[PDB]
RNA sequence: CCGGGCACUCUAACGGGACUGCCCGCGAAAGCGGGAGGAAGGAGGGGACGACGUCUGGUCAGCAUGGCCCUUACGGCCUGGGCGACACACGUGCUACAAUGCCCACUACAAAGCGAUGCCACCCGGCAACGGGGAGCUAAUCGCAAAAAGGUGGGCCCAGUUCGGAUUGGGGUCUGCAACCCGACCCCAUGAAGCCGGAAUCGCUAGUAAUCGCGGAUCAGCCAUGCCGCGGUGAAUACG
């Protein structure tokens, strides 16, 4: 049903519904799964009530998700960018930031192609 | 009592052992279809005893070293069509016609610089 | 996700440099070719000249700053 | 596939061990 | 290959990585073999003289 | 039960000296169960033929180094007598053990 | 082929009724080099031709083929200035070649999820004269035919 | 730019190398060097007796080092004085404290390295090379050599233009590999430039 | 694995073998078509090998070298930065866009190579990178090591997803004096474009193409998807 905020996932295997959770890859919904004592296999509409509520139990506090999550990486960068470091400028321009080279590529930060004249 | 051939396919040997029997068969101590069979081509490995009607007269026991299993499968062909040659020397007449005593000599062409693979060119533009 | 490993490095030249102020005071600013050294709290406060490959640039230092190393804030290139 | 760090394949691709390609 | 970067014989590089290989013949820096000690050129030339024992022109 | 290694460039040399090693020690000792073949090492370079650019020429070299066994039974006092030093090959390398 | 005449391929007879047509539409059907999986798909599809039609596959297959087969087909030509469609006759070589590649390529276009069936019913399909491989076959020998003014540039 | 060198095209059969001993991995680049170095310190003493070829060989610790000489008589000098200060010299290079061996060469017209070596001495003489090749290759063919080439490259006479003066005769067979041909070159320095000069010397077939 | 033995496999030196030699047909001959025997025929397959010369082709920055020019700097030492800049355009490649597929588990066959301030079996800690301990190996005898595609079983069920892993946040490991500019690797979270590509254009004729892994040189480490090699599976088509 409504795990850890929002999001319901819906009819099929618990560990992949739980992907849907945002704070959530295949890993933590493994262990989820695992700590929880549910089978993984089972599709969600099939959930007991009370595994649900287990599920919902473990997941919601263990790790931080969703909202707080995006709000937790937004504040991260944010820092980066008020101290004024290098990483803070490449964000700012948004430029890649892991040093890769620009002069090629380096397309997914800076989004669609402009060209000008030569 | 025993008949022996080698055979060679593709950088792969197997000894051949004909030994007269229920026709079973023994390659690397596994059962021929339990290291086979997932592998269609398998049978064609025994086309020597079906093309002289043998079958079930001989058993054989088997040893393959090198390549693939497919090329183990071939070498395991000439050697069976050697030893069976080995029993009567007759059944050359009947077997060279199939040409299964003949020794494939396909082998992996040795990669070229300049190339990138013995014949595969690296692509160009000019423009 | 950087890394380093325990036993963080920093040069031994500002790191005497910086408590030898602390001990009297403050006083005024410092000038360092040695960018690759970490930033730590003792250095909080203090006003140190980073050196990007052509001049020297007076870096204020924050709480928030720690952990960094100096060349981070001081940008080597010049763009636009 | 052979380029997701993540995958059995992706270690094998990426010549490493780990997580998800055990040294047995 | 200048003469003064084969200062690059150093007792004491000051620190370990710092010290790198050159040709021990024409004082190249880049494409030495270690086992020469060489570089590529100079190992094509003395090869085809004969001048290194066991090396010979190799098809397969 | 002594164990010799020779190594070298030339198989000439390598199989001309075992085999006179064998019959030093035929005469004065076991029946010298002779040289084993041993695998050759092969160690290639490959190197662009010009001085510069020109990426496709290349012609590499090879360096070979081959082995042999000897390994006499019966180590007779009698054979270091025939063994020993007396040798042609320059370019051959000898390895002893017990 | 500039300078010899190419002489034809002979394909290895299949493993299971002996026919090199067989064979040859195994190797179309092949993709990377992998043959085991193109005579699992195959042999899977005859499989899939009992308990649906009574026959053996073997006849149903080979009448497939003989229905995709092209009579005529149509080849492009440059003549005083212009570029013709010029029709003319298949060698028998070329219509086996054409039929196989045309039962795979319209098989591989079904909506059917996995191999075995697509390649069962595309078989099924062309054998009683419908389906994407006699669709191509009867596009192409009315191409062929509809440039019938062209027939003189036969050479 | 073609033809690969004739001698290390046949260094396998028909011709030998002139260091010929085993090493390993940790010891072969060391051997080498000094090698290279007892060849350097060679070619910068004995020109004068035309060597034509210094081979070396190693067992432990101890060097052949057999020099091939046109003119013994200048390598021994008076008394033989002059064979002890190159060992001497050989000895301060490398601390082996090896041996050294004199192979006078019969008819140095026979052996390119001298071949070439003479040809480069006319052109720094200001000799005519048109003529130089022309004679060299008919001293080399007028005994024995069953074939003949010598190669000089440009700036022939000091000419502003690089030229390529030819002059063969005989038969020179590059590509057959049972050939046994010797090559040898020498450079000419010049006030001009730099000339190269080839030798190419067929004796003798399988 | 022990005794035991060189028959086989292999290993690496030498040698045999194939020459249109034999048969039919055509031909003046050379030779061509076919057939037999043969492991192989008509150059059996692949390398090395590239004529006289052409491009005033490339390289004085690998080396050599005439001339010209600088010789408190056009030499030399060091710290730092740059060669990694990014509105853009092209070349070469990698990974893909999925079911002839992806994931997990168990399981089977290779060749060529490298290894002592090295490869690192095996034991412990750690989810893992890795750390601690430590056997063997001067290496056909120990190690790198797992080959992968493959097979068996199970999951996914046509969706931008259990496809695809870019991008980014965080926590780490190792090399190295030192990973900010600017390393690789591990783990968690993030999960982009991409549904087979316009005009145009490239390679390949058989163990080839396609596809799958493996090694090595350079190297402390590594931006290697590059290169040079190795083997596994194994096509289509050539009228002309
Ligand atoms: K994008
Ligand atoms: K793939
Ligand atoms: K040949
Ligand atoms: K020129
Ligand atoms: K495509
Ligand atoms: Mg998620
Ligand atoms: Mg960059
Ligand atoms: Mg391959
Ligand atoms: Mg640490
Ligand atoms: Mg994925
Ligand atoms: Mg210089
Ligand atoms: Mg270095
Ligand atoms: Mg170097
Ligand atoms: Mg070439
Ligand atoms: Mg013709
Ligand atoms: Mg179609
Ligand atoms: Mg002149
Ligand atoms: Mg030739
Ligand atoms: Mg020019
Ligand atoms: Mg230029
Ligand atoms: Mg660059
Ligand atoms: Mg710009
Ligand atoms: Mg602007
Ligand atoms: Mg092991
Ligand atoms: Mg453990
Ligand atoms: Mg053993
Ligand atoms: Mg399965
Ligand atoms: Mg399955
Ligand atoms: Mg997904
Ligand atoms: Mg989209
Ligand atoms: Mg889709
Ligand atoms: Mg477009
Ligand atoms: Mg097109
Ligand atoms: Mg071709
Ligand atoms: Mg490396
Ligand atoms: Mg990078
Ligand atoms: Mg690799
Ligand atoms: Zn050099």
């Amino acid at each position: 049903a409504r795990i850890a905020g929002v999001e319901i996932p819906r009819n099929k295997r618990v560990d992949v519904a739980l992907t849907y959770i945002y704070g959530i890859g295949k890993a933590r919904a493994k262990e989820a799964l695992e700590k929880t004592g549910i089978n993984p296999a089972t599709r969600v509409k099939d959930l007991t009530e009370a595994e649900v509520v287990r599920l919902r139990e473990y997941v919601e506090n263990t790790w931080k998700l969703e909202g707080e999550l995006r709000a937790e990486v937004a504040a991260n960068i944010k820092r980066l960018m008020d101290i004024g470091c290098y990483r803070g400028l490449r964000h700012r321009r948004g430029l890649p930031v892991r040093g890769q080279r620009t002069r090629t590529n380096a397309r997914t930060r800076k989004g669609p192609r402009k060209t000008v004249a030569g | 009592e025993q008949y022996y051939g080698t055979g060679r396919r593709k950088e792969a040997v197997a000894r051949v052992f004909l030994r007269p029997g229920n026709g079973k068969v023994t390659v690397n101590g596994q059962d021929f279809n339990e290291y086979f069979q997932g592998l269609v081509r398998a049978v064609a490995a025994l086309e020597p005893l079906r093309a002289v009607d043998a079958l079930g007269h001989f058993d054989a026991y088997i040893t393959v070293r090198g390549g693939g299993k497919s090329g183990q499968i071939d070498a395991i062909k000439l050697g069976i069509a050697r030893a069976l040659v080995q029993y009567n020397p007759d059944y050359r007449a009947k077997l060279k016609p199939l040409g299964f005593l003949t020794r494939d000599a396909r082998v992996v062409e040795r990669k070229k610089y300049g190339k990138h693979k013995a014949r595969r060119a690296p692509q160009y533009s000019k423009r | 996700p950087r890394s380093l490993k325990k036993g963080v490095f920093v040069d031994d030249h500002l790191l005497e440099k910086v408590l030898e102020l602390n001990a009297k005071g403050e006083k005024r600013l410092i000038k360092t070719w040695s960018r690759r050294s970490t930033i730590v709290p003792e250095m909080v406060g203090h006003t140190i000249a980073v050196y990007n490959g052509k001049q020297h640039v007076p870096v204020y230092i924050t709480e928030n700053m720690v952990g960094h190393k100096l060349g981070e804030f001081a940008p080597t290139r010049t763009y636009r | 596939g052979k380029g997701d760090r993540r995958t059995r394949r992706g270690k094998i691709w990426r010549g490493t061990y780990g997580k998800y390609r055990p040294r047995k | 290959a200048r003469k003064a970067l084969i200062e690059k014989a150093k007792r004491t590089p000051k620190f370990k990585v710092r010290a790198y290989t050159r040709c021990v013949r024409c004082g190249r820096a880049r494409s030495v073999y270690r086992f020469f000690g060489l570089c590529r050129i100079c190992l094509r030339e003395l090869a085809h003289k004969g001048q290194l024992p066991g090396v010979r022109k190799a098809s397969w | 039960k002594i164990r010799i290694k020779l190594r070298g460039f030339d198989h000439k040399t390598l199989d001309a000296s075992a085999q006179k090693i064998v019959e030093a020690a035929r005469r004065s000792g076991a029946q010298v169960s002779g040289p084993i073949p041993l695998p050759t090492r092969v160690r290639r370079f490959t190197v662009i033929r010009g001085p510069f650019k020109h990426k496709d020429s290349r012609e590499h070299f090879e360096l070979r180094t081959h082995n042999r066994l000897v390994d006499i039974i019966n180590p007779n006092r009698k054979t270091i007598e025939q063994l020993m030093t007396l040798d042609l090959p320059t370019g051959v390398e000898i390895e002893i053990k017990t | 082929a500039r300078r010899r005449r190419a002489e034809v391929r002979q394909l290895q007879p299949d493993l299971v009724y002996g026919d090199v047509l067989v064979t040859a539409f195994i190797n179309k059907i092949m993709r990377d080099g992998k043959k085991n999986l193109a005579a699992r798909i195959f042999y899977d599809a005859c499989k899939i031709i009992q308990e649906k039609t009574g026959q053996e596959p073997l006849k149903v297959f080979k009448q497939a083929v003989e229905n995709v087969k092209p009579r005529m087909e149509v080849r492009s030509r440059r003549v005083g200035g212009a570029n013709y469609q010029v029709p003319m006759e298949v060698s028998p070589r070329r219509q086996q070649s054409l039929a196989l590649r045309w039962l795979v390529q319209a098989a591989n276009q079904r909506p059917e999820r996995r191999a075995a069936v697509r390649i069962a019913h595309e078989l099924m399909d062309a054998a009683e004269g419908k389906g994407g491989a006699v669709k191509k076959k009867e596009d192409v020998e009315r191409m062929a035919e509809a440039n019938r003014a062209y027939a003189h540039y036969r050479w | 730019g073609n033809k690969i060198h004739p001698i290390g095209f046949r260094l396998g059969i028909t011709r030998d190398w002139e260091s010929r001993w085993y090493a390993g991995k940790k010891q072969y680049r060391h051997l080498l060097l000094e090698d290279q170095r007892i060849r350097g310190l060679l070619e910068k003493e004995l020109y004068s007796a035309g060597l034509a070829r210094v081979d070396i060989e190693r067992a432990a610790d101890n060097v052949a080092v057999t020099v091939h000489v046109a003119k013994p008589g200048v390598v021994i000098g008076r008394g033989g004085e002059r064979i002890r200060v190159l060992r001497e010299e050989l000895a301060k290079l490398t601390g082996k404290n090896v041996a050294l061996n004199v192979q006078e060469v019969q008819n140095p017209n026979l052996s390119a390295p001298l071949v070439a070596q003479r040809v480069a001495e006319q052109i720094e003489r200001r000799f005519a090379v048109r003529r130089a090749i022309k004679q060299a290759v008919q001293r080399v063919m007028e005994s024995g050599a069953k074939g003949a080439k010598v190669i000089v490259s440009g700036r022939i006479g000091g000419a502003e233009q690089a030229r390529t003066e030819w002059a063969a005769q005989g038969r020179v067979p590059l590509h057959t590999l049972r050939a046994n041909i010797d090559y040898g070159f020498a450079l000419a320095r010049t006030t001009y430039g730099v000339l190269g000069v080839k030798a190419y010397i067929f004796l003798g077939e399988v």
